[PDB]
């Protein structure tokens, strides 16, 4: 509501009118790292401002506390703050303790104004009503979710704010209950921030092939978790692809020739940059379907490749070096027997960028490599600071990778993605054989204490990858109901478990009467309530509240409260 | 037919003259430079060729033996066009490849790989000596005296038996003078020790290289090779043919002081206790033995060898004697840090030379136990060190 | 016309192989062999050969395991015939393997254009000394310790040739693995001459 979709252009014009001055930079863009779509959105905004030639600054951030301290050091000269993928649900005014009177200037007259402007692009869903309504210094580029779902919430909020006694109770309790009901609901990203920014550019008419590519990448990254959102947005991106597509068709391939064409993007892993056999061997969906984690799954994989009539040796060959006959008839090969093995869902048409003779890349593979670069791009408080510094360095490395010129960095990211994926697969199979997953009847707890790959798992995204693979296998396992999934990873240097609360998910292909319903994630709220109740040291500072830290000894007591918690 | 060969040649010419990345005709420039240094040969990345057009790469893979010569001809034509002004000669250019794809273990190679461009690696065990290969021949007909010639390739011919303007069964003969030839080596490769299966002999295989690929490596050098699995009818089993490999390209697995080095050494000299630092640095695990460290430093440093005007020379190589494994570790460290060294505790195609000690020169020669060492008796060492010496030991260590 | 398995019992030929080489006889033998492969099962009733084919495709192995007793159990007539003339029925049974494998793994020829039948549990056994000219030209199960092994060198599985006189191309004759080809004649011009091998058309098999 605060800034609806229609008024994005107006907000942008206001930002210009305020911070546009070649004399100095008054625009600062706070960005929460560890989010592909956030990075894409930030890059798009950077390019836009570069066109507008408005000096500004980029501020990578990892934790809410980092954001707080960064705001503390802010200078009054800055009047525009862009928050990318963070702060939407929190009461930023409260969290940053912003006093309207401190910033109020030129209020007049039925008008208001302030010295600074906090623009929020954090499109999770459970928007902080105070930010939406209570605050004015807070600016939120809403996707219309408020005006389409929170109208009753708006009414209740404005009534409660209006209330300043049987009738008083008879109204206040209902409004409080309405607001609480809007609360106590798990977070679930609503839409691509990249999509919102692309829409804004369309409003400003800045749309170009590069911007569409960036939006595609952001949405594709979002896909894995919120596949429904990706499905909803896919037609729009295809429409834009057709809109910007050049007239020339089948133009002779030249180095300058660059195309972004839609064609079958088989739901595999690094197909173009890994042997077909490897791509299948590490495609989360593939392993979940065939349970490749068990050796019998590997046997079935060999059986499937034999059914394909593809020489296994060939299947392990480098994809770029496939024989032309197979490299082209793979379409028919997949058309046949994929249903026989139940892997028909793998077939997927998707965006695939390409340029000159250097080669081609699918948006999925590109975002995978971007995540790999983000993750492995390179006194306890100092150790955490250095780790987050490495994460920020990886953030900037990915930023550089976005440029086409730095194809070398993209290749490095591809290799890193391969290595991380294989390590994740090995760890997952070891876990499943170990049966570390414990059915607690409130969640399937799986705590990690083995040395190897533990160092890698200190990165929240690495843990998320492992948990995503585990969740894929579990959801495909019909025996397992959609229980909440808990992951923890002890850090020996800090002696803390990287607790992660991972929501369940219906089978990728699943799209029946159910699956339509979004299974919100209450992990964060449960963790926060337990932490407030208890005193076990933890770190909710991380923007992704579902991920938190805890002492090696504070874990099991915290886990005990967690299973004791009824919030989950 | 010849039209299709010309078409393939034209396609490769277009690839060379057009394949561009960013803003550089990498291959055009590379060819121009290689010509500029007279190195008439081009190296091509397979991935690049595929990117330009998969079809040419696939056709090459199908019939490498014939496709490759056409590609080399295209390279020659491009070189002439870019290096010599038209309407105003060069030799056939060697083509070098780099697939960088999945390898094939030496043992795994079999009939399946015949005539296929193979990509593998190993350690070169031995190197032959270069031989002549007739790229071009000058040919006289024995009776009618009809001149002619042949242009042969090192892939997949014999002197024609027919007169071509009875004259004879083979009236043609070679005129070595006008004919032209190239170099051709022969190398033997063994599978990687790791690649060797459990308790199995390491397999071995032989190759041939030519043109600029000649003399590019030496025995006992780990290397990765690209070539066509080839088979030749050795004069040395029914229907059994000897398998070899034609070396398309080589990559070295293992592959003077600048300003920085001399500056660092000068600063080291600036240090007053530099000598003490050294003594502290030799075999730190061997605590104590300070005099031993000092003597090690001295021996490593040698001495100012001088040759008098009368000719008699002043030796510069110092020789130190030591007296369990503590000394063994010391000598091991010495050889490790020694620029050149020979460590041996006394245990120690028609050509014979002197013993192991003879081969040692410069650097150092270490022996854990002379009291144990008696091979060739002491007198050999007596002479080799006192005198630094058909049977003369022209060594200095 | 094709013949019955009982009709096959009547060899009615100069030699066992002479009977086998009979066209209709070959058809009957192939049909019976395929019937055995698809039908013969363990006491469990599972097609042991069906599972063997499954694994063969899965492992991409080019050799199919076969148990002699199994055929002796059913279609033993073919067991005796093979014992008398192993080569011919080996070829026929290899084609039967072609057909049995492809139905379960269509287009497996890509993985292996051919397959090799591997008989097992051959009842009769002889030592090297036991061997006799009577044994020659027939299958034998023998044991020992390998004395010396040679490296696996390629051998020309199939061979075309080229008469030096005219010799554009000569038939892709199958090399026997024991002797040379020595066509000693040319079809293009009826005479002898240097028959240069046609490198264009030739199949190579690992030899040892
Ligand atoms: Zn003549
Ligand atoms: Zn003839």
């Amino acid at each position: 509501m605060y800034y609806g979709i229609s008024q994005f252009s107006e907000a942008y014009n206001k930002i210009l009118r305020n911070s546009s001055s070649h004399s100095s930079c008054q625009l600062v863009i706070f960005v929460s790292c560890l989010n592909i779509d956030a990075l894409c959105a930030t890059k798009m905004l950077s390019l836009l401002f570069k066109k507008q030639l408005v000096q500004s600054q980029i501020v990578p951030i990892f934790g809410y506390s980092e954001l707080r301290r960064h705001y503390s050091q802010l200078d009054d000269n800055i009047n525009s703050l862009l928050l990318v993928g963070f702060g939407g649900v929190i009461d930023l005014e409260a969290f940053l303790e912003i006093d309207p009177q401190e910033y109020v200037i030129d209020t007049d007259s039925g008008e208001q104004s302030f010295r600074r402007d906090i623009y929020v692009l954090d499109a999770h869903r459970p928007w902080n009503l105070d930010n939406i309504f209570g605050s004015q210094i807070i600016q939120c580029f809403d996707d219309g979710t408020v005006d389409d779902t929170l109208g009753e919430q708006k009414e209740a909020y404005y009534k409660l704010l209006e209330l300043d006694r049987k009738q008083r109770k008879k109204q206040i309790h209902e409004y409080e209950g309405v607001l609480e009901e809007y609360y106590s609901q798990g977070t679930t990203v609503v839409n691509s921030i990249s999509a919102q920014i692309y829409s804004l550019l369309s409003a400003i008419g800045e749309t170009n092939l590069s911007n569409l590519w960036l939006n595609i990448l952001g949405t594709t990254s979002l896909d894995i978790a919120y596949a429904q959102v990706y499905n909803r947005l896919y037609p729009l991106l295809q429409d834009e692809v057709k809109r910007l597509t050049p007239s020339s068709r089948n133009s002779v391939k030249t180095p300058d020739t660059l195309t972004l064409n839609i064609q079958p993007d088989y739901y595999l892993f690094l197909l173009r940059h890994s042997s077909l056999y490897d791509s299948f061997y590490y495609s989360n969906y593939v392993n979940a379907k065939l349970s490749l984690w068990n050796e019998n799954g590997k046997k079935r994989l060999h059986k499937m490749f034999a059914r394909m009539g593809i020489p296994l040796s060939t299947a392990q060959e480098t994809w770029l070096y496939m024989d032309h006959s197979i490299k082209r008839e793979l379409g028919i090969i997949f058309d046949k027997n994929l249903d026989r093995y139940g892997l028909q869902d793998i077939i997927r048409d998707g965006f695939v960028r390409t340029l000159g003779y250097r080669g081609s890349i699918s948006a999925s593979e590109f975002v995978e490599a971007l995540t790999a670069l983000l993750e492995v791009g390179n006194n306890s408080a100092q150790k955490l600071t250095n780790l987050r510094k490495r994460w920020v360095s990886n953030f900037w490395l990915s930023w550089d990778a976005l440029d086409d010129r730095k194809v070398e960095l993209l290749n490095r990211g591809i290799q890193l993605a391969q290595d991380l994926q294989r390590a994740i697969f090995n760890t997952g199979v070891a876990i499943l054989e170990k049966k570390l997953i414990k059915h607690l009847r409130i969640y399937r707890l799986c705590v990690l204490q083995d040395g190897p790959d533990l160092d890698l798992y200190r990165n929240p995204l690495t843990l998320l990858r492992l948990g995503n693979w585990l969740i894929e296998c579990c959801a495909e396992s019909e025996d397992k109901q959609l229980l909440p999934m808990v992951l923890a990873s002890i850090d020996e240097n800090t002696d803390t478990y990287l607790v992660a609360g991972l929501t369940p998910r219906y089978p990728r292909g699943l799209d029946t009467i159910h699956t339509k319903k979004p299974i919100l994630n209450n992990f964060s709220m449960a963790f926060q309530q337990i932490t407030a109740e208890t005193d076990a040291k933890v770190r909710i500072d991380n923007f992704e509240s579902s991920i938190i830290e805890i002492r090696r000894e504070d874990l099991s007591p915290f886990l005990e409260k967690l299973t004791l918690s009824g919030l989950l | 037919n010849d039209d299709d060969n010309t078409e393939i040649i034209k396609s490769f010419k277009n690839f060379i003259l057009e394949f561009r990345l960013d803003s550089q005709f990498i291959y055009r420039d590379q060819l121009r430079n290689n010509i500029l240094v007279k190195n008439y040969s081009l190296t091509v990345n397979m991935e690049h060729l595929i990117g330009y057009n998969e079809d040419i790469y696939k056709k090459l893979s199908d019939e490498p033996s014939d496709i490759i010569p056409l590609f080399e001809t295209a390279i020659t034509q491009v070189a002439k066009r870019i290096s010599i002004l038209s309407r105003a000669s060069l030799p056939t250019f060697q083509l070098i490849l780099n697939s960088n794809a999945n390898q094939i273990p030496l043992r795994d190679l079999d009939s399946e790989h015949v005539s296929k461009i193979v990509r593998l690696s190993g350690i070169i065990i031995s190197t032959s000596v270069l031989s002549s290969r007739a790229t071009y021949l000058s040919i006289m007909c024995r009776n009618c005296r009809h001149t002619t010639s042949i242009t042969i390739n090192n892939f997949n011919v014999s002197l024609p038996r027919s007169c071509l303007s009875n004259c004879g069964p083979d009236p043609y003969i070679i005129i070595h003078e006008s004919s032209k030839f190239i170099d051709q080596q022969f190398l033997k490769l063994q599978e990687i020790p790791e690649l060797v299966p459990v308790g199995e002999m390491p397999r071995n295989l032989t190759m041939t290289c030519d043109r600029y690929l000649t003399n590019k490596v030496i025995p006992g050098t780990r290397v990765t090779i690209v070539g066509i699995y080839s088979i030749y009818n050795s004069k040395n089993g029914v229907a059994i043919r000897t398998p070899y490999i034609k070396i398309l390209g080589i990559q070295s697995d293992v592959e003077m002081f600048t300003e920085e080095e001399e500056e660092e050494f000068l600063q080291l000299s600036r240090n007053p206790k530099l000598y003490e630092i050294l003594t502290n640095s030799i075999a730190p695990s061997i605590f104590g033995n300070e005099d031993i460290k000092k003597a090690i430093v001295c021996l490593l440093m040698g001495g100012s060898k001088k040759i008098l005007p009368d000719g008699m020379r002043l030796r510069g190589d110092i020789n130190v004697l030591l007296l369990g494994t503590a000394k063994s570790q010391l000598l091991k460290f010495v050889e490790k840090v020694s620029p050149i060294a020979v460590y041996t505790s006394g245990k120690g195609e028609f050509y014979l030379e002197g013993g192991a000690m003879v081969l040692a020169d410069g650097g150092v020669v270490c022996i854990d136990e002379f009291d144990k060492m008696r091979d060739e008796d002491r007198v050999a060492i007596h002479e080799a060190m006192e005198q630094q010496t058909t049977t003369v030991l022209n060594s200095r260590t | 016309e094709e013949l019955t398995l009982e009709s096959l019992s009547n060899v009615k030929a100069n030699s066992y192989s002479e009977w086998i080489t009979q066209p209709n006889v070959s058809r009957t033998i192939a049909r019976e062999l395929k019937s055995f492969l698809l039908e013969y099962t363990d006491e469990t009733g599972r097609s042991v050969y069906g599972a063997r084919i499954r694994t063969l495709g899965e492992m991409n192995s080019e050799s199919l395991e076969v148990n002699y007793r199994h055929l002796a159990e059913s279609k033993a007539i073919l067991a005796l015939f093979l014992a008398k003339c192993p080569e011919e029925m080996l070829k026929i049974f290899d084609l039967v393997a072609m057909e049995a494998t492809e139905l379960h793994y269509p287009d497996y020829a890509r993985i292996h254009s051919e397959i090799h039948v591997r008989i097992s549990d051959f009842p009769t056994i002889y030592s090297l000394r036991e061997l006799r000219e009577s044994n020659l030209s027939s299958l034998v199960r023998v044991t020992g310790v390998v004395t010396r092994r040679t490296g696996v060198f390629p051998q020309l599985k199939y061979v075309k040739f080229n008469c030096l006189k005219c010799g554009s191309i000569l038939g892709p004759f199958f090399q026997d693995s024991n002797e040379e080809i020595r066509i000693s004649f040319c079809t293009n011009c009826k005479s002898k001459g240097p028959f240069r091998v046609n490198g264009e058309k030739t199949v190579y098999r690992n030899y040892q």
